């Protein structure tokens, strides 16, 4: 579930918000391994500021 | 803007640090020290129907400064206390909300007021007395503590 | 005064708002002591930035 | 009309619904922060004898909103504080009476 | 406002109620400490939704 918000919802907010605009861009495993090791949380804050 | 929270033993430079910030940025600056702060009644005012009333901290905060994006240092953020008397942290959480913070309603001013282009900077020694959804809406950077050389 | 609400900001809502609140007070007669809290919640709203 | 609270952990998204039902459903929105509150005056209001007093944050609420049927987001209503002095929670029982 | 009084809303005891306090501040001095508690009483009662 936090992999799909962070593809849905999360990702594309904060790469508009940055200026980057097609210019970077992260896989799904790079958003897996952000989840389980930089994160112990059961919300999507701590996600969204990594 | 951010909302950052700097955490470290004493001594090191947290206080000081805000101001330089806020001067190498050219924007203005304002303390608020949050030490010691036990009623809920400094963050937001009372009524105007009371014969002495007046906003809040932050309010009286942005009349001092003349704009809307300054540099606000909250200082001492875990040494406020939630005992009986008056609990500030809790209406704290409506300050800093990230997503939320752009209505703040202060209870002298009737209306919504925007504070999401200020640049909040609080300072701590230690995390562990600050409430878990306070927490949780700052991002921590720490401050070690200094090596001999 | 008026000039003063009309110049700085402000967002619609909160202008309509204090509109209101002078329409009231230019209808009382000055030194009551509600003509004083009428008026200085027009300060602090005239005094914040808009 | 329903009468819910939402309870869970703090970054799950309980305040981002009220928005978000309020849009689905075409209805107006409008949003209390309580948490901390602790004055009894800020439910109902003062009785219009003394000098500056206005209705509750209720009454103030619905007339910003146009309507009769909003939907009112009631944030932190576990925050509030009651003791000797200061109970706001006990006059919030006559506002969530699902039957008077 | 006596027809805004009977046009919006609204039950027919609060309505009498109304109707009743302006008949009272028709009666009082253009001023007054008294008269702008019961004007400000009605623009509550005609602007809140019934
Ligand atoms: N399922 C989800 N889908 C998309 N975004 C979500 C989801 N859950 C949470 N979010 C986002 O997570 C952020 C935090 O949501 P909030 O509702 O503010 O959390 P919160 O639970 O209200 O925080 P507190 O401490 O309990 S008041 C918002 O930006 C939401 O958009």
């Amino acid at each position: 579930e936090k992999q799909a918000i962070a593809r849905q919802y999360l990702w594309p907010k904060q790469v508009r918000e940055s200026g980057m605009e097609g210019r970077i861009e992260v896989t799904d495993a790079a958003i897996l391994r952000v989840i389980s090791e930089y994160t112990r949380e059961a919300g999507v804050r701590g996600l969204e500021r990594e | 803007a951010p909302i950052l929270v700097l955490v470290g033993p004493p001594g090191v430079g947290k206080t000081s640090l805000g101001r330089s910030i806020a001067r190498s940025m050219n924007r203005k600056f304002h303390r608020i020290s949050l030490g010691g702060v036990r009623d809920e009644a400094e963050i937001r005012g009372h009524r105007r129907t009371y014969i002495g009333a007046m906003p809040g901290k932050l309010i009286h905060a942005m009349k001092q400064v003349g704009v809307i994006n300054p540099v606000i240092l909250l200082d001492e953020i875990d040494k406020m206390s939630s005992d009986w008397r008056g609990d500030p942290a809790s209406a704290m959480l409506e300050v800093l909300d990230p997503e939320q913070n752009n209505t703040f309603t202060d209870h002298y001013l009737d209306v919504p007021y925007d504070l999401s282009k200020v640049f909040f900077i609080t300072t701590a020694n230690t995390l562990q007395t600050i409430p878990r959804p306070l927490l949780d809406r700052m991002e921590v950077i720490e401050i070690p503590g200094y090596t001999n050389m | 005064l008026r000039k003063k609400i009309e110049e700085v900001g402000m967002p619609e809502a909160v202008k309509t708002k204090a509109l209101k609140e002078l329409d009231r007070l230019e209808r009382m007669q000055q030194g009551s002591p509600e003509a004083t809290v009428a008026r200085t919640y027009l300060d602090w709203l005239t005094e914040v930035p808009w």
